[PDB]
C-alpha cells in the first residue's frame, strides 16, 4: 500500500 | 488502447447431467476496465450472478470472473454475454461441455 | 517454494455513479487477501482470505488512512498527467501501478517491484537495483527527473524492508495451510471424434494450486507445442485452477500421442495417453 507522487506530488 | 476481451465459459467441476455445479465466465485481457457481463439460461438473464473483484495482469489488462450455480441438462443452454467499449456488438459465448 | 506479496492499484478519472475512482487488490502468491476502494471519497476494505480474521484492528485502522491518502494522490496525478499530455478535460483515463516484494525459499529478500502505466501502457518503472527509474517518453522523463532529485527510491526501499517484508512473513506464517501448499493436478485425456473421421484429444489438468503448470503434447518424441490448441490457465473458483491442451489426430493413430503435465505438486511429470 504505497503510491509515489507521479507528478507535481 | 481498447483491448478486446477474451472469454471462456466453463464449469468448476466436470459436468454430470442432473448434478449441481458452478458455471464460470472468465473474461480476460481487456482495457479499459469498464465491462458488462451477463450469464444466460435459455436466453433469460440469470439473476444471482457472483463476480470476483477485477484485477489486472503484468501487461496491465484486466480480468474478472463471473459465476453462478447450475445443473447441466440436454435441453438447457447456458451462455455468457459481455459488452466492452472495444466491441461494436455484444459477444455471447456458449457453454460447450467438452471445453 | 519462493513467495511474493503483490498489490494491483487502479485509479479512474471518470468512474460513473457507484463505481470506485480508486481500487486495489492484494495477493500473496495466487491467493487474494483483501480489496480496497474509494467510492466518492469513502474508503471501504474487505477481507478475502481466512488468515485476515487473525489481523488485529490496528491493521484495518492504518489501512483506511492509507486508502484515503492514496485515493487522494491518485486523483491529483490523473489531473496533472492529463495536463502534461495536453489531453482534453472530458476523457476517461486510467492510471495503474503494481507494488510487490518477494522472498526466496530461504525467506531472504529477493527483490521488489514498482511500476506505473497510464492508459494501458507502461509509464515508469523502478529498476532491479531499486534506485534508478526507466522512463518511456519526454513526460515520464520529467517524472523520472523529479523522483530522482527528490530521492523517492529510498522511500520505497524503506517500505519494502518495513511493511512489505513484515506482511509477507506474517501472512505466510498465519496463512500457512493455504500458501505453503501445492495441490497436484488431476489429469486425464478426453477423446472427441470430429466428423471427417478424425479425432480431438484433450488433455485436462484440474484442481491444482499454484497456477503455474505445463501441459505439452508429443507425437513419438516430437514436440507438438506450436500445433496444439491451448487455453490460458483459468480459476475454478475454489482457489484451484484448470487448463487443457488439445491436438487433432487421425483416427487409429491415437496411441502415438502422449501428454505431459508438469506441476510442482507432482513428484514426477505425468505422461498420459488416451485409454481404451
Amino acid at each position: 500500500m504505497y503510491f509515489i507522487n507521479i507528478l507535481t506530488l | 488502447i481498447q483491448k478486446t476481451p477474451q472469454i471462456q465459459v466453463y464449469s468448476r467441476h466436470p459436468p454430470e447431467n442432473g448434478k449441481p455445479n458452478i458455471l464460470n465466465c472468465y473474461v480476460t485481457q481487456f482495457h479499459p476496465p469498464h465491462i458488462e457481463i451477463q450469464m444466460l439460461k435459455n436466453g433469460k438473464k440469470i439473476p444471482k450472478v457472483e463476480m470476483s473483484d477485477m484485477s489486472f495482469s503484468k501487461d496491465w489488462s484486466f480480468y474478472i470472473l463471473a459465476h453462478t450455480e447450475f445443473t447441466p441438462t440436454e435441453t438447457d443452454t447456458y451462455a455468457c454475454r459481455v459488452k466492452h467499449d472495444s466491441m461494436a456488438e455484444p459477444k455471447t459465448v456458449y457453454w460447450d461441455r467438452d471445453m | 517454494g519462493s513467495h511474493s506479496l503483490r498489490y494491483f492499484h487502479t485509479a479512474v478519472s471518470r468512474p460513473g455513479r457507484g463505481e470506485p475512482q480508486y481500487i486495489s487488490v492484494g495477493y500473496v502468491d495466487d491467493v487474494q487477501f483483501q480489496r480496497c476502494d474509494s467510492i466518492e471519497e469513502i474508503p471501504r476494505m474487505e477481507p478475502r482470505a481466512p488468515w485476515m480474521e487473525k489481523e488485529r484492528p490496528e491493521y484495518w485502522k492504518e489501512l483506511k488512512l492509507k486508502v484515503k491518502n492514496i485515493a487522494q494522490s491518485a486523483r491529483a496525478n490523473l489531473r496533472t498527467l492529463l495536463r502534461y499530455y495536453n489531453q482534453s478535460e472530458g476523457g476517461s483515463h486510467i492510471l495503474q501501478w503494481m507494488v510487490s516484494c518477494e522472498v526466496g525459499p530461504d525467506m531472504r529478500l529477493l527483490g521488489a517491484h514498482y511500476q506505473a502505466a497510464y492508459d494501458g501502457s507502461d509509464y515508469i518503472t523502478l529498476n532491479e537495483d531499486l534506485s534508478s527509474w526507466t522512463a518511456v517518453d519526454m513526460v515520464s522523463q520529467i517524472t523520472k527527473s523529479r523522483l530522482e532529485s527528490a530521492g523517492t527510491a529510498e522511500y520505497f526501499r524503506a517500505y519494502v524492508e518495513g511493511e512489505c517484508l513484515e506482511l509477507l512473513h506474517r501472512f505466510l506464517r498465519n496463512g500457512k495451510e493455504i500458501l505453503q501448499r501445492a495441490d497436484p493436478p488431476k489429469a486425464h485425456v478426453a477423446h472427441h471424434p470430429r466428423p471427417k473421421g478424425d479425432v480431438t484429444l484433450r488433455c485436462w489438468a484440474l484442481g491444482f494450486y499454484p497456477a503455474d503448470i505445463t501441459l505439452t503434447w508429443q507425437k513419438d518424441e516430437e514436440d507438438l507445442t506450436q500445433d496444439m490448441e491451448l487455453v490460458e490457465t483459468r480459476p475454478s473458483g475454489d482457489g484451484t485452477f484448470q487448463k487443457w491442451a488439445a491436438v487433432v489426430v487421425p483416427s487409429g493413430e491415437e496411441q502415438r500421442y502422449t501428454c505431459y503435465v508438469h506441476h510442482e505438486g507432482l513428484t514426477e511429470p505425468l505422461a498420459l495417453k488416451w485409454r481404451s
